[PDB]
């Protein structure tokens, strides 16, 4: 868990399962617990409900349609894959997170699920 | 030959499981103005059409002694009373000294009380007179000074005078995920396999009744009496005989009583026996002696297949009311009959009984309840499903047992086990996933 | 639901839809009952989890990698599949269960994913 | 949110990812809330389960199997998804919608999964 922090982009690949699997009295101690196991659920059905809709439901690794801007990154692979790590890459792209979702669900969907029943 | 593994979702196999029942109902006849506690209004309906499944070529093991469903009703119903209880009128300012003469039952039990209450108006107290029975009165002095029996040891909260404590038959169902086994071996008695198993959603109907040495209005054994202990070798051990036929009781509060309205406080209304209009007589109860003596010597007769000795009654050998007499509630009222009678012609035996107010129900000293009287004659009539016995020679001494709740009510749920449902499991195949 | 139990395991797989299927004031009268729908959501969601991660998430039969071993079964399909029920297998293989399915996690997960993007 | 709601039933379908995607101390004043939240959760997955077992859990357009009744409906596709609203449509559907589903999980999932196993 977080082992991978310090690895390299591709090499974190490797830990995609384990980052991925631990995510699941009439007191106020025990009030607050439950309220927190109702949000871990919450967190937890966002994220799968939100790689549903992209189309990434059975992938830890998905390829969607977007090609990337140069005003997102300008790096070469030799740099994004093997030299950085995750966390230093989140600092780079970090401003453009929505806008990158934006364009997979406008996407990514629409023109696959028209298409299928045509 | 070369299998693979196959995974498969949705497995009809199960493990042994503790979880949390819910509350069900059969009738939602029961309107707001009776208030049982046993129709919270937060008891939800059953299945008016309910299935059962029967399980074949299975075997499971039960184990009345051990089972979780047991220690769940019981943990409900001390908590329903609690919570039914908590809004109620206070007695607290009740515990000075009573003037007390005996009642003009004249040429016993009952004492004419004279108390000095504070009225709505803090700078005032009134003199006030109320009817208690001896039980709940010690003495305190020589003279005719006395105080009720529980200033000495807790609160009392008085019943609430609009609440229903009358059973219900309570049906106990399993929630999302888990699902109830049945056993219906007819003679399955303690612990052991059962052969014919089923499963269904729940419990048939439990009605939550409270008594000490007779159990009533249970279900019957279906052919014989069947006796069912944890250990039948260990004297220290609860022995729970259940009946293959019912004996009926009549019970009766013979005296009318009425009810005077005592403020104690600001919409605090205490409920005190008020004079008692008539004869003046004893509280009692009727059991065919024919049918008590065919039952009580059937039930000797099954307990000597675990013995091989002759076996004899006795009378309980003491301790606190509640386990020497016959406890039970009827009507609201709470009975305590002497069963030395039973316990030991074309007749009836009439047992007497004795009627007390203040209560500590559960051996929950310190947690005192005030039952408020009710107007009128009360009868009642039950049925003896089976009894309570515990034992100390070529003989063999049995008496009756009780006290502890938890053992009328692994007579109902003796039956039942909750499991939990693991659908995900592995099996061979050749089918590989290319 | 449990017709099934005394089935045998191949008569069985006509159910898995029906074993599947039923997995879904203040006062402790309460809310123990809310802490049990709490539990059950999530028992719900760790089954599911862990289908996903196996690639079994839209599959009640799910053929999978992983060979078996004479050590965790020697008995032929003569007798598992048609007589046998499955409360009498899960009996036979219950200790090797963490065994399998950690093999079925660490070898269909890594060796799928990564040879489908490349 | 409903802006389609006037539509046809054609033109609805662009919508179909707006009207799925916001589905997700000791007082009564928070406990009621709470008890909201894990209802909002498990009405989430009841419609996600349902969508499993029919084999669309991936999509928002789900082709199944099981043909059209003259008793459920008689109108051809001009009326139906050119000039109606999905609201008319339900309108007139609503009797059959047991029917239809239960249709669908004897048939759908059945003759899938062990055909897919063969
Ligand atoms: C083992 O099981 C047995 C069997 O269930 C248990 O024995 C039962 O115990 C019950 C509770 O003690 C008892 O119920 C009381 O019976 C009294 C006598 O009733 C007679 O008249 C009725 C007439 O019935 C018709 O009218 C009623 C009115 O509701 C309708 O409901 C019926 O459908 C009929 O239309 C007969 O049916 C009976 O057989 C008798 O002949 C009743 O008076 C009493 O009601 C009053 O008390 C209630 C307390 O909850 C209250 O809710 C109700 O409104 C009444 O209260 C009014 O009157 C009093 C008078 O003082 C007043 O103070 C109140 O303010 C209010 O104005 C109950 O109905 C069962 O009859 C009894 N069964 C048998 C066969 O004896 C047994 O207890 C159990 N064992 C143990 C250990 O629990
Ligand atoms: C326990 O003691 C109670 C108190 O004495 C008994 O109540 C009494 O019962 C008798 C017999 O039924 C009633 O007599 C009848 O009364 C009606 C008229 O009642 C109305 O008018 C009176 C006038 O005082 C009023 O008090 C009532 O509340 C009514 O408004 C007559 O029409 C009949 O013919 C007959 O006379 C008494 O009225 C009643 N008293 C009270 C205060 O209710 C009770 O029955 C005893 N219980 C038992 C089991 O013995
Ligand atoms: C239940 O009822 C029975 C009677 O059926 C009660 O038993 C009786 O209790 C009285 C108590 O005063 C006994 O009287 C005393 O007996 C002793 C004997 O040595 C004597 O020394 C005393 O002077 C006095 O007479 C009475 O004998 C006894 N009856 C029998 C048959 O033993 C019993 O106490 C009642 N129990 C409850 C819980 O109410
Ligand atoms: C105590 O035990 C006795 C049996 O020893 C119970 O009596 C039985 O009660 C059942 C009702 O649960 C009666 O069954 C039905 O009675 C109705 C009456 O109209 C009848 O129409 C139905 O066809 C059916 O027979 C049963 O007959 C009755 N048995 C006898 C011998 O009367 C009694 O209810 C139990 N409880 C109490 C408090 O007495
Ligand atoms: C932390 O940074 C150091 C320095 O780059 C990493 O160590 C070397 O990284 C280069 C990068 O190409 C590898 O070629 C070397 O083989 C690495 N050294 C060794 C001994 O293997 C170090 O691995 C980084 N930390 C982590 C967790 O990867
Ligand atoms: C095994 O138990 C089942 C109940 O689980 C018994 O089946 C019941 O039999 C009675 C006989 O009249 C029927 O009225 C019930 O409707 C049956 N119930 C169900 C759920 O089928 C079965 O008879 C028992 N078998 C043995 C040998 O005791
Ligand atoms: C209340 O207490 C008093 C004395 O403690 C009891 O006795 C009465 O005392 C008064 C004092 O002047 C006398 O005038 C009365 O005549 C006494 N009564 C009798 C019968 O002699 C009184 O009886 C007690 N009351 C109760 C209900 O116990
Ligand atoms: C509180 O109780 C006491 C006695 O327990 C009452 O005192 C008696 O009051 C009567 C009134 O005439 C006197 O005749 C008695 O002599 C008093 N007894 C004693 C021992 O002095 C007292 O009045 C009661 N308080 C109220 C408000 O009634
Ligand atoms: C106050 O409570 C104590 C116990 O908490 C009582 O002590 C015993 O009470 C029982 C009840 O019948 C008697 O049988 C015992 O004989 C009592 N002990 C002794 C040493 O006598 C105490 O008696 C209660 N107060 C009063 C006035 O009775
Ligand atoms: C019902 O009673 C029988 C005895 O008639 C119980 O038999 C068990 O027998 C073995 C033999 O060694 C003892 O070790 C067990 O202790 C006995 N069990 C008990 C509970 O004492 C049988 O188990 C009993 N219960 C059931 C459900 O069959
Ligand atoms: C019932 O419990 C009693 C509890 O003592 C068991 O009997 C005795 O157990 C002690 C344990 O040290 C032995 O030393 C004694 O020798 C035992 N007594 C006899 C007569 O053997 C008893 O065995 C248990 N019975 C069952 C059926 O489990
Ligand atoms: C208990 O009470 C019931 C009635 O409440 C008695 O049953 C009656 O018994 C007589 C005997 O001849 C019959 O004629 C009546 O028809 C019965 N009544 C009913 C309603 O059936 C019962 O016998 C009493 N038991 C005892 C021990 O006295
Ligand atoms: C319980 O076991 C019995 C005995 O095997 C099953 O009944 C027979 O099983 C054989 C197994 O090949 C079949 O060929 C027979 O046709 C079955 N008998 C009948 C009448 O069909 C019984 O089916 C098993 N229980 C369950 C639920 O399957
Ligand atoms: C509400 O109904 C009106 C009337 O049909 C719709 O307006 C026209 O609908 C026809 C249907 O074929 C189109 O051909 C026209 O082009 C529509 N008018 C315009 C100006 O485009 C209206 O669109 C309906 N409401 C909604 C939300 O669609
Ligand atoms: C990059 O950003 C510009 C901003 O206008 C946009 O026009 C262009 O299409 C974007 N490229 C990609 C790959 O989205
Ligand atoms: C059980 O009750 C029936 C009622 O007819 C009776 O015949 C049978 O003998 C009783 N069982 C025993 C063991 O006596
Ligand atoms: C009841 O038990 C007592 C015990 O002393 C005995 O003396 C009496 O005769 C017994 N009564 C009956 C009816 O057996
Ligand atoms: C069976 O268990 C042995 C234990 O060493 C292991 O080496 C072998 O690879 C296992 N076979 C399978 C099919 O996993
Ligand atoms: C239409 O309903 C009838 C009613 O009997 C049924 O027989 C027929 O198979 C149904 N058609 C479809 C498409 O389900």
């Amino acid at each position: 868990f977080l082992g991978a922090a310090g690895s390299t982009m591709g090499a974190a690949s490797m830990t995609l399962t384990v980052q991925a699997r631990n995510l699941l009295q009439l007191t106020v101690w025990g009030i607050k617990q439950l309220q927190a196991r109702v949000l871990a659920v919450e967190r937890y059905l966002k994220d799968q409900q939100l790689l549903g809709i992209w189309g990434c439901s059975g992938k830890l690794i998905c390829c969607t349609n977007v090609p990337w801007n140069s005003s997102w990154s300008n790096k070469s692979q030799d740099e994004i894959w093997d030299n950085m790590t995750w966390m230093e890459w989140d600092k780079e792209i970090n401003n453009y997170t929505d806008i990158i979702y934006s364009l997979i669900e406008e996407s990514q969907n629409q023109q696959e699920k028209n298409e299928q029943e045509l | 030959e070369n299998l693979w593994v196959t995974v498969y979702y949705g497995v009809p196999v199960w493990k042994d499981a503790e979880t949390t029942l819910f509350c069900a109902s059969d009738a939602k006849a029961y309107d707001t103005e009776k208030r049982n506690v046993w129709a919270t209004h937060c008891c939800v309906p059953t299945d008016p059409n309910p299935q059962e499944i029967v399980l074949e070529n299975v075997t499971e093991n039960f184990n009345m002694w051990k089972n979780n469903m047991v220690e769940q009703m019981h943990t409900d119903i001390i908590s329903l009373w609690d919570q039914s209880l908590k809004p109620c009128v206070k007695l607290t300012p009740l515990c000075v000294t009573l003037n007390c003469t005996d009642v003009n039952a004249t040429n016993e039990e009952i004492k004419n009380c004279s108390f000095n209450i504070t009225t709505e108006l803090r700078d005032k107290k009134k003199k006030v007179y109320a009817l208690f029975y001896k039980l709940d009165v010690v003495p305190i002095d020589d003279n005719n000074s006395y105080r009720l029996i529980n200033c000495n040891t807790s609160a009392i909260t008085q019943a609430c005078p609009k609440v229903s404590f009358e059973p219900i038959p309570i049906h106990y169902c399993a929630p999302a995920g888990f699902a109830i086994l049945k056993c219906n071996d007819k003679k399955f008695n303690g612990t052991g396999p059962c052969k014919n198993v089923s499963t269904v959603q729940c419990t048939h109907g439990i009605k939550p009744v409270v008594s000490t040495q007779l159990l009533l209005n249970g279900s019957l054994a279906e052919e014989e009496i069947i006796i069912r202990s944890e250990n039948i070798t260990n004297n220290a051990k609860t022995i729970i005989v259940q009946l293959n036929e019912s004996v009926e009781i009549n019970c009766t509060r013979p005296n009318n009583n009425t009810r005077k309205s005592i403020r104690i406080g600001p919409g605090q209304w205490f409920y005190a026996t008020g004079d008692i209009i008539g004869d003046i007589r004893q509280a009692h109860c009727n059991i065919s002696r024919t049918k008590w003596n065919k039952t009580l010597q059937q039930v000797a007769k099954k307990l000597r297949e675990h013995f091989n000795k002759t076996i004899i009654f006795n009378p309980s050998s003491g301790g606190d009311l509640e386990i020497t007499t016959h406890s039970f509630n009827c009507g609201g009222e709470f009975f305590y009959c002497n069963t030395s009678e039973l316990f030991n012609t074309n007749n009836t035996i009439t047992l007497p009984c004795r009627i007390k107010q203040i209560i500590n129900m559960w051996q929950r000293v310190g947690q005192a309840m005030y039952a408020p009287p009710i107007e009128g004659k009360i009868r009642c009539t039950s049925n003896i499903t089976g009894l309570l016995l515990t034992r100390d020679n070529n003989t063999e001494t049995f008496r009756p047992g009780g006290g502890d709740m938890r053992d009328n009510w692994r007579s109902e749920l003796y039956k039942y086990k909750v499991v939990k449902i693991e659908p995900l499991g592995v099996a061979p195949t050749r089918c590989k996933r290319r």
